[PDB]
């Protein structure tokens, strides 16, 4: 071969030794938090410390005992407690959770009721600033909306005045692609409710009966909370149709599938918590969960006009840096009856041609490539003719 | 009620395609080899039976070798039982021809007709197919010799050197290597039972194994002379070639 | 850049300031910020002001020589680009498809183009 | 060759290094300074001895927690609470103490075995131009996966949204696999790389909190790349039917659907999904602006495989009597694996001989080796 | 693909929407058929397909969509034609049944409502009539013509056995783009001319290559003249007078 | 022969005797056959034509001990003989690239064998390479790198004197020196032009940074100008907004109005002017 | 088995009778036997189908 | 049996007519290329296969009348049912009608043949594509029709089918031109050969060519005369 080959097989496994090497020798570090903005803390540390006042075992109360209390530990071991000097009797109520000495089990602090919930806590959601005018058009099935989730939280006096109850359910459906979500967000902007976000495949779980917990909870954390909107999205799996199956798996999932059911009609209304169900697909759903007093007035979402894709395409081309002396009709025409979200692309992939050719601009002849691009691969695909029938 | 039940076979796969015809040439691979090898002065066809017992009568067994007329015989691999309709219905077409020209069939007619009668059942009805494959030895005065073969599609090739059932390939690649342009009836016999030999599924190939006839010209003057052996010559020119 | 090996002139004033305490006198210095690369376009007799196309490689495979040399595959990119830096620094010459020669080389050089059409 | 003395100039930045870091570590590392003597000093005084490793279910906001340990008992801890109020979150690991259980601190980081399998040690050997050959449907994967990460500055001249997604699609064989690797040698941002046929699982409910999970990991690094290799495996890949089958297969991508665009918002995660299988897909997944430049990849032509064949054997031992030329003319739009695979097997080839040439002939024999796979699995020899 | 179907297995059978399922099918076939504009007015009706080259080696002057059933009886196909080639065999024959018998021209609504007839018989055998197809036709005419008693018709015959008489239609691909237009732009003081033009723009606003006579072509049916087929040249001329006026706006 | 296992092993140990020996005549105070360790000598007629006759063989297909050769000598001497024997070899045994790839991998690998006296000594002979090979585009970047002026005017002749006429040959020399941000070629070439008598006013310019202004603005052009900047009076922040405008407006920029206000340049005061006026230049 | 995944394909026959007297002899080794039996009239007298 | 072995598909099509059209896409290549007084159908031979009796054996191109000559695609052997049920119209048309077929009328009636199987009950598709060349009696037009197993049927300046015929259609586009064929039919056929060297690669033994000249010339060229065009092309 050639005469370095005897060495660069050395010189080469040389390399592969010293970075072992210095990785090892130079040791690594992992930060056990402190803050920069503190230097003295155990002036009073120690009385938080060594000198105890006092951590705390968690209980449940299992029985109020009128003039005593049950309590169950969580070590599981039941003892008999009272009132110290920091508990009110009017503050014991069943279900709470409740801090015990350590020592002579004696109540000290009660504490919010329910630790089996831990997952619920990132479902709760800060709204994004996918703001209320990013929504497509100013066409009117969002103005629907408007009246029956939005308002009467800003004013329940016209509600009132009208004296009606005001209606709290409401559906969205439609194809994807046009925004389904995406108005939910512009919503969630404007109203300012807390909103907690479900995913329906989000609620199976291992074992039956566990999800069973977890709906129950999430609605009754949610009563408590006020002014709040529940988002159920894409609760195609579980929310659908009941049936039987006499040997299936379905029959599992079908629990909780009814736990969605019990909570909502309730033996108890709903305190202000606006409802909405995201589907997919009405061609299978509950009809129950699609009976029209606990999801009041439905809204079909359609696909864009031929006036309502150009309102669409001019939200996302005055975005963009384009020629000035354009037609946000033309692409419109061109296209067939589609969604915004191909508007969404037409500019985007009409952008690569932009750079392509270097312009810092768009014209007109890159928006003609795009409308084609996307076009022939929709027909390559589904969902060019698939609605499952119904209207 | 019926349509519930219709399997469909028919059909086309998504490859444009007829599971059934693939089958078909499956089972036939499973079933013996048969061997035809085309000397410029006749046709040895040679084939290995598929069931061997020193109980078997293998002494007015012609299993294999059918003649279909007195001009054209056939070597027979796959299904028995689905190639016997086959070979009456060919006796009678040959009878047919015969009967309103007065004058023998070619080989081209008789193995295209049997080709449109199996594409029948592949094309419609809902049938299977019949699941054989013929090698057809024939003379006729238009193009002298022919060798064909057809498998359960409908669809014949002329060979030269051809091979079907059990081990299509590897007898293939022998006759490649071993093959003369033109060749006597005793070289091809010899090449014949040679890749047997080499092809064969017991350790010995054996004339009581062997099914072994001939087309020659030894008779004159435009008369060929048929020949199915008797298994006690099929011994001596088993003996001749050195087998045993 | 000519040599990515050389060493600058103009741009030792950025390096000048960090042996020192910070003060206002030092802030004056700031305000130059020589260094400068320029952007790269075709020439000819009577001076083009723009690019025609370059080509660009982020990796080479090259160990044979310290930064290789970039293979005729690059990403091609349009006129009007300054000079690309590491993570885009191997530039090899888009020219030679449109019955142009290239007579100025490039590898990620500072130097301008030149072409000489047929 | 002759790359040694480049090696060796590596090498010895190496020896420099090594050195100068050992020396700094031992003894000049001098913790005689009051501001490493001071801190660590009452850091200590807080901290435990058995440190009591507890979970983390909840946090309250008057500086108390709720913790569930594993060995049982809750607790409602105190906080220490010069470790920053609001910077510990529920899943947290937190240091109790012996005593009276306070937070002393909080643990940044813990991992799971399952996530390992997401996660990458690897820097491919091969970059790009291992590709070498199907190089203009490869700027339709260098334009919305590489580039914006390298310059969004384009992307800001035009303004609007940049790129996200691609769907790889095409015969087996012509390189999908090896491109998503490829794009991830140049990028160097977190590459993410899972199976489909670990996506679909033998036990439900777990099936959804893997696939929620990934690109959740993937936001959380700024810059990811989520390499799904076969999306193909979810329809045709199932164990029994009764905690598989159509449930199984509709909830995963039902949980992908709010992951890959949904609600979330959560971090850079790039796609790159390879599949032949499109028409298993939802209408939603290959929906518009989840895919932004879809590739289609078919057969190479006849002069791609001269660019393809090429690459291959420089790696390999030449001779005068190599002839690529005749290698391509025998295949007919055939993949870049089969000729791929026509090099390795003529190495093949070279061992049975060891013989370390490589010739003309063995290229050839090979080649009809890599035939026979062919059409034998075929039997009708010509179209019936 | 694969859209969740409870019944494919039977080709008369229900269906919990109430309707045919295979049917419904058949009139998602003519989306993809090439546009044909057709404007029925009162003196005259005008005929217009794109003929649809593929290639510029296919010779796309030696096909055409336009079919004559008889000299008062001109037809357009859209959607697929393999069906039409079948359909239209079957017209001309009732056409000539009808001259044979009564000495007579046929109502363009008799043959409308006889190929109608023809169309709904698929299945497998059941009432008093042998079904001689198993799957319905997924092509759709529009049969224009003339007759003494009620004037100029235009006729829309679809796949299911129902038939429309329309002022004006079109159908294929562009059909939605195309019929927005009819309801703006069509009334009942066209002319002739008027509605020839109509059709060559609104076969603009459709047309996917490039309006000229080497994709486009024209038919009419006029009362003393019959059924006429524009030449290529003719068309020519038309399209470049509408280019004339659409530079005057 | 037909490659295998054992000459690719056994055919190094050949090249290595040779190999070991002329590095060991430097450290050794011994010195060729008084050195043992290989006791064969690297001068004379017998082994010295021995060296040169591989070095022909293993230049044409390969190269092994050919660059290896001149570093282990430790002079220009020996890389003189290789030139010699390439630049013949330099179309037509292998294509000119394949011979630059050779010369820049001996100077750029033996960097940190080459010691300043060593490096400088061995670059001269690259740049002789080139210099007999077509392309004087070669020849300039390894000059600069000299950093010798006589060579730099030895590439800028190379175009100028064979024509008697502007030719590509000129456009190409005002480049050549254009590229230097420096401009130590730029006055050099700038006088050399005055002498050999052709158009002054596009030339001189074009070796000049001149040019470099103009094309500069083609490309302000397309980029665009923004202003962001903060002002608030009367302090250390006021000192620091009037820099910022600047800070921004670095290389050449339109922002002339700013700059016409002169209420903010006087309202700084101290060392403040002096930097206030200061940031004004950097817009042009 | 697509192409370049799989390289080497190992078929593995039953065995011979001589390949089977072998793995015979391997067993007696284990046993006390008498001598003169023949582990080559052994694998005859078998046939097997498998190790 | 009445039972359908074709279902309506809610795609728009019905799934064995496509499944056809693949069957008909692995199938043998053919170039049709009329000139301006003949026609050339160029196809390959699968003759990699050696100890082929190719004398007995009827060439891909069958002649159906004396002056129409038919090709095909696709399944092997279904193609023969069509060619027996169109040597059958062929001889009834001058029974009747007098005067020997013209080429439209003959593949109007293949298109009809072809879409009866798609239509009817109890059967399916044919998988066989059809290149109907020839001349009309009286004339000396070439007409050039292709036929698919759609039953529909095309006019066509130049067309190919086949494997692979997408590669030999863009080489059709860039040699041959719709204004003017290559006038003397040497040129045409040489037009034709380096067509088919595209794909049929490996030696010229795999190309057949069979040429047809008005007042009922039909023609097959051996293998040796298309090896000297072949070489001329490969010198050039
Ligand atoms: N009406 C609209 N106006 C403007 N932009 C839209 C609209 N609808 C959709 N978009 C754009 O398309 C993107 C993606 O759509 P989105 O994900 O909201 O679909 P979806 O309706 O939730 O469908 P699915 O939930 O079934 O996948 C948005 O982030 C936005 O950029
Ligand atoms: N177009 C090409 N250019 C360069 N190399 C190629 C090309 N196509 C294939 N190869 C080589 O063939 C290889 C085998 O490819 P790989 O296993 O990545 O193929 P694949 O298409 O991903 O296979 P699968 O179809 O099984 O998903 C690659 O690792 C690659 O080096
Ligand atoms: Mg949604
Ligand atoms: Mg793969």
């Amino acid at each position: 071969a050639a005469p370095y080959a005897a060495k660069l097989k050395q010189t080469e496994n040389d390399l592969k030794d010293i970075e072992a090497r210095i990785k090892e020798k130079a040791g690594v570090k992992e930060s056990d938090t402190g803050l920069a903005p503190s230097h003295l803390w155990d002036i009073m540390g120690d009385r938080q410390r060594l000198g105890e006042e006092h951590p705390l075992q968690v209980a449940r109360c299992t029985k109020i005992i009128k003039g005593k209390y049950v309590i169950n530990l969580k070590q599981i071991a039941k003892f008999v407690v009272g009132l110290g000097e920091r508990v009110r009797p009017k503050d014991i109520e069943e279900g709470m959770r409740v801090g015990v000495d350590r020592s002579k089990y004696n109540i000290e602090l009660p504490l919010p009721p329910r630790i089996d919930p831990s997952v619920t806590m990132m479902t709760v959601e800060e709204k994004p600033d996918v703001t209320y005018s990013d929504v497509g058009g100013c066409k009117d099935q969002i103005e629907k909306l408007r009246e029956v989730v939005e308002l009467p939280l800003l004013s329940p006096e016209r509600f009132a005045t009208l004296g009606i109850d005001p209606p709290k359910g409401i559906l969205l459906y439609g194809p994807p692609g046009t925004g389904k979500t995406l108005c939910a967000r512009a919503v969630a902007n404007r109203t300012d409710a807390t909103f907690i976000r479900v995913i329906g495949s989000e609620l199976v779980q291992k074992y039956v009966g566990e999800g069973a917990r977890m709906v129950r909870e999430l609605f009754e954390m949610a009563r408590t909370k006020k002014a709040c909107i529940i988002f159920f999205d894409e609760i195609d799996a579980v929310g659908g149709a009941r049936f039987d199956d006499g040997a299936g798996g379905d029959n599992e999932v079908q629990r909780t599938m009814l736990e969605l059911i019990t909570q909502l009609d309730g033996f108890d209304p709903r305190g202000n918590i606006k409802v909405m169900f995201a589907t997919n697909r009405p061609n299978t759903l509950d009809p129950a969960l699609l009976r029209p007093g606990r999801i009041d007035r439905k809204v079909e979402f359609s696909l864009p006009d031929l006036e309502g894709r150009a309102n669409i395409f001019r939200i996302h081309s005055k975005s963009m840096s384009v020629e000035r002396g354009i037609r946000w009709e033309l692409i419109s025409r061109l296209c067939p009856n589609s969604t915004g979200a191909e508007l969404r692309s037409v500019c985007t992939e009409a952008g690569m041609f932009a750079i392509r050719a270097r312009r810092k601009v768009a014209t007109e002849k890159d928006f003609l490539k795009a409308v084609d691009k996307v076009i022939s691969g929709y027909k390559k695909f589904s969902s060019t003719s698939r609605y499952m029938q119904y209207n | 009620g019926s349509r519930r039940y219709d399997s469909r076979t028919t059909i086309f796969s998504p490859e444009g395609r007829l599971y059934q015809v693939e089958y078909a040439l499956e089972s036939i691979s499973h079933a013996g080899t048969a061997i035809g090898i085309m000397a410029s002065d006749g046709i040895v066809l040679a084939a290995e039976r598929k069931v061997t017992s020193t109980l078997l009568e293998q002494d007015t067994s012609t299993e294999k070798l059918y003649k279909l007329n007195d001009k054209i015989a056939v070597a027979v691999a796959g299904l028995t039982a689905d190639a016997e309709i086959l070979i009456n219905t060919a006796r009678i077409h040959a009878q047919n021809y015969l009967k309103t020209y007065n004058e023998d069939i070619p080989v081209e007619i008789l193995v295209r007709r049997l080709s449109d009668i199996k594409q029948g059942y592949t094309q419609h009805g809902g049938l299977r197919p019949f699941g054989v494959s013929f090698i057809y030895a024939g003379y006729d005065d238009r193009y002298g010799y022919q060798l064909y073969t057809s498998n359960p599609s409908g669809n014949y090739t002329g060979w030269k050197a051809i091979s079907v059932g059990a081990n299509t390939s590897a007898a293939q690649t022998l006759l490649q290597m071993d093959y003369k342009d033109d060749m006597k009836v005793d070289d091809a016999i010899e090449l014949a039972l040679k890749t047997l030999s080499k092809t064969t599924d017991s350790s010995a190939l054996t004339y009581d194994r062997l099914e072994f006839a001939t087309i020659r010209k030894g008779a004159n003057d435009g008369e060929v002379y048929q020949k199915i052996f008797k298994p006690q010559e099929i011994k001596d020119i088993l003996v001749k070639t050195g087998i045993t | 850049g000519l040599l990515h090996l050389g060493k600058g002139t103009m741009t030792m004033d950025v390096f000048n300031d960090a042996h020192v305490l910070n003060k206002v006198t030092l802030a004056s210095i700031l305000t130059t910020a020589v260094g400068l690369v320029s952007p790269s376009f075709m020439l000819k007799h009577h001076q083009l002001f723009y690019m025609l196309n370059a080509g660009i490689r982020p990796k080479f495979i090259l160990a044979l020589n310290d930064e290789g040399e970039p293979i005729k595959v690059n990403v091609r990119v349009g006129q009007a680009v300054e000079t690309v830096g590491q993570a885009g620094r191997p530039k090899k010459i888009t020219g030679w498809i449109t019955q142009s020669t290239p007579v100025l080389l490039n590898h990620g050089e500072r130097a301008e183009l030149e072409t000489d059409e047929y | 060759r002759c790359k040694l003395k480049l090696l060796r100039m590596e090498r010895i930045k190496d020896h420099l290094l090594l050195e100068e870091e050992f020396v700094s570590n031992s003894e000049i590392l001098k913790p005689f300074e009051k501001k490493q003597e001071e801190e660590k000093k009452q850091l200590e005084e807080i901290r435990g001895n058995p440190l009591s490793i507890g979970t983390l279910e909840e946090i309250i906001d008057d500086d108390h927690a709720i913790v569930t340990s594993p060995t049982m008992p809750d607790y409602y801890v105190s906080i220490l609470s010069f470790v920053d109020k609001e910077l510990l979150e529920p899943g947290c690991s937190v240091l109790l103490h012996h005593k009276t259980m306070s937070i002393v601190g909080v643990l940044q980081d813990d991992a799971d075995p399952m996530v390992s399998v997401m996660k990458m040690d690897k820097s491919p050997t091969e970059s790009y131009s291992d590709i070498g050959g199907l190089e203009s449907q490869i700027q339709e994967i260098k334009e919305s996966v590489e580039l914006p990460l390298t310059h969004p500055e384009l992307y800001e001249e035009m303004g609007i949204k940049p790129p996200k997604g691609v769907i790889l699609y095409g015969a087996p064989g012509t390189g999908k696999t090896l491109l998503a690797k490829a794009v991830a040698n140049q990028t160097s941002a977190t590459f993410l790389r899972i199976v489909g046929s670990e996506l679909i699982q033998k036990y439900l409910g777990d099936g959804p909190r893997l696939c929620r999970q990934i690109f959740k990991v993937a936001g959380e690094n700024a810059p990811s790349i989520v390499f799904i290799d076969e999306i193909d495996a979810i329809g045709t890949k199932r164990y029994d039917s009764n905690s598989g089958g159509e449930r199984e297969i509709q909830r995963t991508m039902l949980e992908l659907l709010n992951q890959l665009d949904g609600f979330d918002d959560r971090g850079d995660v790039k796609v790159i999904m390879a599949t032949n299988k499109i028409e298993t897909l939802d209408p939603a997944l290959i929906r518009p602006g989840r895919i932004d430049r879809k590739i289609l990849f078919e057969n190479p032509d006849l002069s791609t495989k001269k660019k393809i064949l090429g690459i291959h054997t420089s790696k390999m031992n030449l001779s005068e009597d190599v002839n690529l030329e005749t290698l391509v003319t025998t295949k007919d739009d055939l993949s870049g694996a089969d000729i791929q695979a026509m090099c390795t097997e003529a190495g093949l080839l070279a061992l049975r001989e060891r013989r370390m040439q490589v010739t003309a002939e063995d290229f050839k024999q090979a080649k009809e080796r890599v035939m026979k796979n062919k059409v034998e699995e075929n039997l009708e020899g010509l179209y019936l | 693909f694969l859209t969740r179907s409870e019944y494919d297995r039977g080709v008369s059978t229900f269906s919990p929407e109430g309707r045919l399922f295979q049917v419904e099918y058949s009139l998602e076939a003519i989306k993809l058929g090439s546009t044909a504009i057709g404007i029925a007015t009162k003196e005259g009706v005008v005929l217009g397909v794109e003929k649809r080259a593929t290639s510029p080696l296919l010779e796309s002057d030696s096909i055409e969509k336009i079919v004559e059933i008889d000299r008062h009886i001109g037809c357009a196909m859209s959607g697929l034609t393999a069906d039409a080639r079948s359909m239209i065999e079957h017209a001309r024959t009732a056409a000539v049944t009808h001259n044979l018998y009564y000495d007579e021209d046929i109502n363009v609504e008799s043959l409308t409502q006889s190929v109608c007839d023809l169309a709904l018989r698929f299945g497998e055998g059941a009432s008093g009539e042998e079904r001689l197809m198993s799957r319905p036709f997924g092509v759709a005419l529009l049969i224009a013509g003339h007759d003494a008693d009620d004037g100029y018709q235009l006729f829309h015959a679809e796949p299911s056995g129902t038939f429309y008489r329309y002022n004006a239609k079109a159908i294929g691909s562009g059909s939605e783009g195309a019929q927005a237009e009819l309801l703006n732009e069509w009334h009942s003081s066209l002319t002739l001319k008027e509605a020839e033009l109509l059709v060559l723009k609104i076969l603009k606003q459709v047309m996917e290559e490039k309006l000229d006579e080497n994709n486009a072509q024209l038919s009419c049916i006029t009362k003393q003249d019959g059924f006429k087929i524009y030449d290529n040249e003719k068309t020519a001329e038309l399209i470049k007078e509408l280019k004339e006026k659409e530079a005057a706006e | 022969v037909s490659d295998f296992e054992g000459w690719g092993h056994e055919y190094i140990r050949h090249l290595a005797l040779e190999i070991g020996e002329v590095y060991n005549d430097q450290v050794e105070k011994d010195a060729e056959d008084e050195t043992s360790s290989d006791g064969s000598k690297s001068d004379g007629s017998a082994a010295t034509s021995g060296f040169e006759f591989s070095k022909e063989d293993t230049l044409r297909l390969c190269l092994d001990i050919v660059p290896y050769f001149l570093k282990h000598n430790g002079e220009e001497d020996a890389v003189d003989l290789l030139l010699e024997i390439e630049s013949i070899d330099k179309l037509p045994q292998f294509v000119d690239e394949n011979t630059f790839q050779r010369v820049c991998q001996y100077m750029v690998a033996c960097v940190p064998l080459l010691p300043p006296p060593e490096d400088v000594a061995f670059l001269k002979t690259a740049y002789s390479i080139y210099l007999s090979q077509n392309e004087l585009t070669d020849a300039i970047a390894l000059a600069v790198r000299l950093g010798e002026e006589d060579m730099i005017r030895s590439v800028f002749d190379a175009t100028s004197d064979p024509v008697m006429h502007k030719q590509l040959a000129y456009i190409l020399a005002a480049q050549k020196t254009s590229f230097e941000y420096e401009g130590v070629q730029d006055i050099i070439g700038n006088g050399k032009l005055s002498e050999h008598f052709l158009y002054l006013a596009k030339e001189l310019n074009l070796t000049g940074p001149k040019v470099p202004e103009d094309i500069y603005k083609s490309h302000l052009d397309n980029s665009k100008s923004v202003f962001s900047s903060a002002g608030l009076d009367s302090a250390q922040q006021n000192l620091a907004s009037s820099f910022v405008n600047g800070f921004l407006n670095l290389g050449y920029c339109n922002d002339k109005l700013i700059v016409d206000n002169d209420n903010w340049v006087y309202k700084t005061k101290g060392d403040g002017m002096t930097s206030a006026v200061a940031s004004i230049g950097s817009i042009y | 088995l697509r192409p370049g995944r799989i390289d080497r394909k190992i078929e593995f026959p039953p065995p011979s009778v001589a390949a089977r007297a072998e793995i015979l002899r391997i067993h007696s080794r284990k046993m006390n036997l008498t001598r003169g039996i023949n582990l080559r009239k052994v694998a005859e007298k078998m046939n097997g189908c498998s190790g | 049996y009445d039972r359908a072995l074709s279902i309506f598909s809610p795609d728009g099509h019905i799934f064995q007519v496509e499944y056809a059209l693949e069957a008909v896409k692995r199938g043998t290549c053919a170039v049709g290329v009329k000139g301006k007084n003949c026609v050339v159908l160029g196809c390959e031979r699968r003759s990699t296969l050696k100890l082929q009796d190719t004398r007995i054996t009827p060439s891909k191109v069958s002649k159906i009348d004396s002056h129409v000559v038919l090709s095909f695609s696709g399944l092997n052997a279904d193609s023969r049912i069509l060619i027996e049920k169109a040597r059958v119209e062929a001889q009834s048309h001058r029974l009747t009608l007098e005067d020997p077929v013209t080429v439209e009328y003959l593949t109007r009636y293949v298109a009809g043949v072809q879409q009866r199987y798609t239509q009817s009950g109890g059967v399916r598709p044919f998988g066989v594509s059809t290149l109907i060349a020839g001349f009309d009696p009286r004339d000396d037009e070439p007409k050039l029709y292709q036929t698919e197993p759609s039953g529909i049927y095309s006019s066509w300046s130049a067309q190919t089918i086949g494997r692979n015929s997408k590669t030999v259609r863009e080489f059709l586009e860039k040699n041959y031109d719709r204004k003017e064929p290559p006038a003397t039919v040497e040129e045409c056929v040489k037009l034709t050969v380096r067509s088919l060297l595209e794909v049929v690669q490996t030696g010229a033994k795999n190309i057949e060519i069979t040429v047809v000249k008005p007042d009922s010339d039909i023609v097959a060229l051996s293998s040796e005369e298309i090896n000297q065009y072949v070489t001329q092309i490969e010198q050039e």
